[PDB]
């Protein structure tokens, strides 16, 4: 093709910049697909996704534009950026095929988890999540669906977000990874329906801290109502002045709940399961963990505090911190509507940009 | 110091 050329990945095809070479399946929708390549001009391995029929339906092409529109509110390196976005078609007219190049990282929170990590490295993970969260919330974004596995590392210690806004899935993770449901994960006024705001990511990482120190999932619900009791029981009934925020005949049911008593946070997290002037730390990232693993959105601490705490504060840089994004998402998108072939063109536009 | 590691 010229200045592209195909290759066969699986029963489907590739047709990518000559740059991009080594091309080999590591995740599959569904969705899409995504193949690790080598980057000539940049000597660098990338992640490159191909979207999977974006135009089938109306709704398939809206998540397509939505998508590229997303990744271009964003410059932070804690969050996973567009390093390219092509298509092998020429014309508008025969214009069907979409890829979207990534950084590729060797790995995803889930297989961190199972680590022993010490204060260092622990907190400094946890800092570069925070950083990548607030940038997310700079730019009109706020996740809701953050888990191990659309939190991707590097051997060096390095941390990028994915799959900001996206369905599930819909986005990158659940084509690929160790997976895991976002269930898990999910704060309570999500859950419960009340809906939610900036430090409903701040309950994601309290539970993902909980698991990289205990080496488990804090609230394994087999479902949703096993979800709340989960939570519940280890953490106790939520004062009423939250309950009182309740939908009617939710409210009830929370409020028929037996009465259980939360563990104490040291109790949740003995000191067994952390590592001396470094057992300091330990008072400061079990502090931390019970402001943010709090029921009630109001009496959560907040990412710029997190930011703030001892524990973290160590890693504090402006520059990594106050960094703003290039671009506000309007979510007066969400609610626009198109044609395919008119959504279609949206898209072509955003490609040859 | 920000150079620091992990291994899988």
């Amino acid at each position: 093709d010229n200045q592209f050329y195909s290759v066969e990945v699986g029963d489907s095809t590739f047709t990518v910049l000559k740059r991009y070479q080594n091309l080999k399946p590591i995740g599959s929708g569904a969705q899409g697909i995504v193949c690790a390549a080598y980057d000539a001009v940049l000597d660098r391995n990338v992640a490159i996704k191909k979207l999977s029929r974006p135009f089938q339906n109306q709704t398939h092409a809206k998540r397509a534009y939505r998508e590229l529109v997303l990744m271009k509110c964003v410059n932070h390196k804690n969050i996973i950026s567009l390093l390219n976005v092509f298509t092998p078609q020429k014309t508008l007219e025969e214009f069907q095929d979409v890829y979207l190049v990534m950084e590729l990282m060797d790995a995803n929170l889930c297989q961190v988890i199972q680590m022993e990590l010490d204060h260092e490295r622990m907190s400094y993970l946890l800092y570069q999540m925070l950083c990548g969260i607030k940038h997310l919330h700079s730019a009109g974004i706020i996740h809701r669906d953050l888990k191990p596995s659309n939190i991707v590392v590097k051997s060096d210690c390095t941390l990028k977000i994915l799959d900001f806004g996206l369905a599930r899935t819909a986005g990158t993770s659940f084509m690929m990874t160790p997976y895991v449901v976002t269930r898990y994960y999910r704060a309570p006024e999500v859950i419960l329906g009340m809906g939610y705001k900036e430090n409903v990511d701040i309950w994601s990482v309290g539970c993902i801290m909980g698991e990289m120190v205990r080496h488990k999932i804090l609230f394994p619900g087999r479902d949703y109502i096993d979800q709340w009791n989960k939570v519940i029981e280890q953490l106790g009934t939520p004062c009423p002045e939250f309950m009182k925020k309740l939908q009617p005949t939710v409210r009830n049911y929370v409020e028929n709940r037996p009465k259980y008593a939360g563990l104490t946070f040291p109790k949740l997290f003995p000191d067994s399961l952390f590592p001396e002037h470094n057992k300091l730390k330990a008072s400061q990232a079990r502090d931390l963990l019970s402001k943010m693993l709090v029921i009630d959105p109001a009496k959560r601490i907040s990412v710029d505090d997190a930011l703030q705490h001892p524990y973290i504060n160590v890693w504090y840089d402006p520059a990594e911190v106050e960094a703003p994004p290039p671009q506000i998402y309007d979510k007066q998108l969400d609610e626009r509507e198109h044609t395919i072939e008119e959504w279609k063109e949206l898209i072509y536009k955003e490609v040859m940009n | 110091k920000h150079e620091m590691t992990l291994k899988f």
